[PDB]
């Protein structure tokens, strides 16, 4: 869909603790976060945990692993969700490979929507 | 009867996600085409759904009287799957529909897009709350079926016992694919689909061959994992027959005039439109022909979305096609 | 018009299969059933097909006028894939052809049911060859498709520029399956298959969603491969318009009157037989319904194939429907 | 289709040098040996190569690797095929276990047709 504008370019930032970035769901309309079935994320040759990622839409941050009691929570079209990781080990200043994949739980499709992004930002 | 020139914003969403046309673009870009019907997704440019305040519906009104557009049918999602581990039950579907019923009715919007997943039972039991706000319900035939498809058919028996006019139909242009679609061919080479066999399905698909045969005899001659979803692609898109429509022409609100590629001499390359036209024309049609533009998802990876441009061409096709 | 009984002598494919009916015991049997018209395949039953010794059409003959049955429908076989490796040439496939339509010429058969790939460029350049004989070439309809399916319109297409009445259809009664037949129902379950999925597989049918939704979910509630097959068997059963044969009444010269189980009230469980019956009635149908008993291949597994009694039971079903 | 009489009850016998035993392929019609695409006998369960079949429809015995070439033949509807296996080692005296699996090839459809069984027979 827009598999190519997942990752958003010049967004990775230093949180105490962890990396941020900019995602979009490849998407063509707004989706509430409880349908978001599966957020892979890879930073830089690890996988990062559900427990490890903190969605923020707007002013509000979720923990992934809570996203099914957000059924309210609309993650709008072409709004970049601050993706917060809490990677165990600091990125070291450079350029820093970023991957997002995604599968959606869209209901009037048999298997999950399936989208996928690598980028190489820096920080 | 006439057919009205319509487009969905749909057609931009590439250019309103990389926030290079805003709502008001899109409805000025739409007026500069003569397309002045407005088909819109709420959960796709209105942020805020269904929580709108009444300063945005009069924003959108005000949008409408400045470009003299027309919003014409809204785009509802119904989330049956929200909660994990479970499918919503019919009751809270219907206050689900009513949010995409009231939203529709503030903005003046006459149909509603229903999808083609929605149960019969779930348009039975929203229809009464569709007759408060008098809003026309139609249910979205796109390929892989059509106006004879057993759900379809299953739809016309629940709604030919409830009599009420504001229960119809959405047909799509992706039940009216001729051709394997150029831009998805082309797609599926670059993604590393071999040429040849490309070529082999592609005729298999002119030929009508049934998508078994077709997956089989691809997974034979030797076809990666991108090639054999190129031979599944023939499930999804599919060519009905155009005649089948003058049957239904009184249940049908709306046309997602959809296309992927409109080349240099105004042509849709693949998808049936010199059949159909002429089809809706003797119908009597007389409702909106929605640009939908598909092909975005298509030329993506390796060519910029002038968006803008295509739906122009496929305005100037059809407006010569009408 | 009269809708005649006939009798397929596939349905006694199981007595044949184990010897305990010979062709003239078949034949005799649909003679006392009141069944007249024999529809008969030749590689099923015949063996020295197709070079036949010329003794054995008069003593064809003979069995015939002795049991006052008439010779109907010639199921014909074309493999397309005899040699391995490769599709055999359109030329291998018109003398192929040639090779049945000569062979159900002497036989005394007025149509030949073609199988429902043969391609429409075959059968264009075999309809020289069968005006000949003057055999009617009737391409079988049967699910997954109908007569709305692409293939049949490609088909039509190709028969409408040739403008021959030599080539139609025969309609099969798989595309009228009311419900998911009980005893395919019975035989997943028995084969290993999770009894409440399979009503829910059921039911899913009788609503009629579409095959890929049945697949997905079933999947998703822990179905066995057994009960993945049965969801795909969603594909291949389907329900039809009965409506549709109307408007393709002229083109119908056979008919499969294909059954699964017939209970002890002259009944069909699945198959929609009391909405199709009086459509063949009110079109206009003066051919032969050939009882093609089904079921010998799902009964099998545990219960003793009664293919006479089944049979008989269907004829008179028929008798009564007709 | 016929999965329960593939394999013919008290037909095998011990021929010099294998055992012969009768089968009917799993098909409601009769097919030419060539679009057999596969028979897979096992006898006692241990597989046997496809060059150490000799089908004998009829009166004319033909080795299993060159049935491509015998595409004109026949195998009849109920036709008992004396499946001859030249097993690499005698079979002693009892109940021996015979298995046999058909893909056949056919034409109107897409996958190859699948029979399955398994009888107990002896010699
Ligand atoms: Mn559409
Ligand atoms: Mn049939």
């Amino acid at each position: 869909m827009f598999d190519k504008y997942i990752v958003v370019e010049d967004s990775l930032k230093r949180v105490p603790g962890g990396v941020q970035f900019g995602v979009r769901l490849p998407y063509y309309r707004g989706l509430g976060l409880s349908m978001v079935e599966t957020m892979d994320v890879t930073v830089d040759g690890e996988r990062v945990p559900e427990e490890n990622l903190t969605v923020t839409l707007g002013d509000r941050t979720v923990p992934f692993a809570r996203r099914d009691d957000e059924t309210d929570t609309i993650w709008n079209f072409g709004e970049i969700a601050t993706v917060t990781a809490r990677l165990p080990h600091e990125l070291g200043p450079g350029e820093h490979q970023v991957g997002v994949n995604f599968g959606l739980r869209i209901s009037y499709f048999p298997v999950p929507m399936v989208g996928q992004d690598a980028k190489t930002l820096k920080l | 009867p006439q057919i009205k020139r319509g487009v969905s914003l749909y057609s931009f969403q590439e250019e309103f996600f990389l926030r290079k046309m805003t709502l008001e673009d899109c409805v000025a870009a739409c007026a500069s085409m003569g397309a002045y019907g407005i088909e819109s997704l709420a959960e796709q440019m209105m942020p805020g759904f269904p929580n709108l305040d009444d300063a945005f519906y009069d924003g959108w009104h005000a949008m409408m009287a400045k470009y003299g557009t027309v919003s014409v049918c809204h785009d509802m999602f119904l989330d049956t799957k929200k909660f994990r581990g479970r499918l919503m039950t019919l009751d809270e579907q219907v206050e689900s529909f009513v949010r995409d019923i009231r939203h529709a009715s503030r903005l003046g919007c006459t149909v509603i897009r229903v999808l083609n997943f929605v149960s019969p039972e779930l348009m039975e039991k929203v229809l009464p709350h569709a007759e408060q706000s008098n809003m026309r319900l139609g249910l979205e035939i796109h390929a892989p079926m059509h106006f004879e498809h057993p759900w379809v058919l299953r739809h016309i028996e629940f709604m030919d016992r409830l009599g009420s006019p504001l229960l119809g139909f959405i047909p799509d242009m992706g039940i009216f694919t001729k051709h394997f679609p150029p831009v998805m061919a082309e797609r599926l080479i670059r993604q590393g689909a071999t040429p040849h066999i490309i070529e082999y399905i592609r005729e298999q698909y002119d030929r009508r061959v049934l998508a078994e045969y077709v997956v089989g005899d691809v997974r034979n001659m030797g076809g990666n994992p991108v090639d054999i979803r190129a031979a599944e692609m023939l499930r999804h898109n599919n060519w009905s027959n155009p005649r089948r429509l003058l049957e239904h022409m009184d249940r049908i609100f709306h046309v997602h005039a959809k296309f992927y590629e409109m080349d240099e001499q105004d042509r849709e390359t693949s998808l049936g439109y010199e059949e159909v036209i002429p089809v809706l024309k003797e119908g009597g049609y007389s409702g909106y022909l929605a640009s939908e533009y598909e092909g975005n998802r298509h030329i993506q990876d390796a060519f910029e979305v002038d968006s803008v441009e295509q739906v122009r061409r496929h305005q100037r096709m059809l407006a010569r096609l009408i």
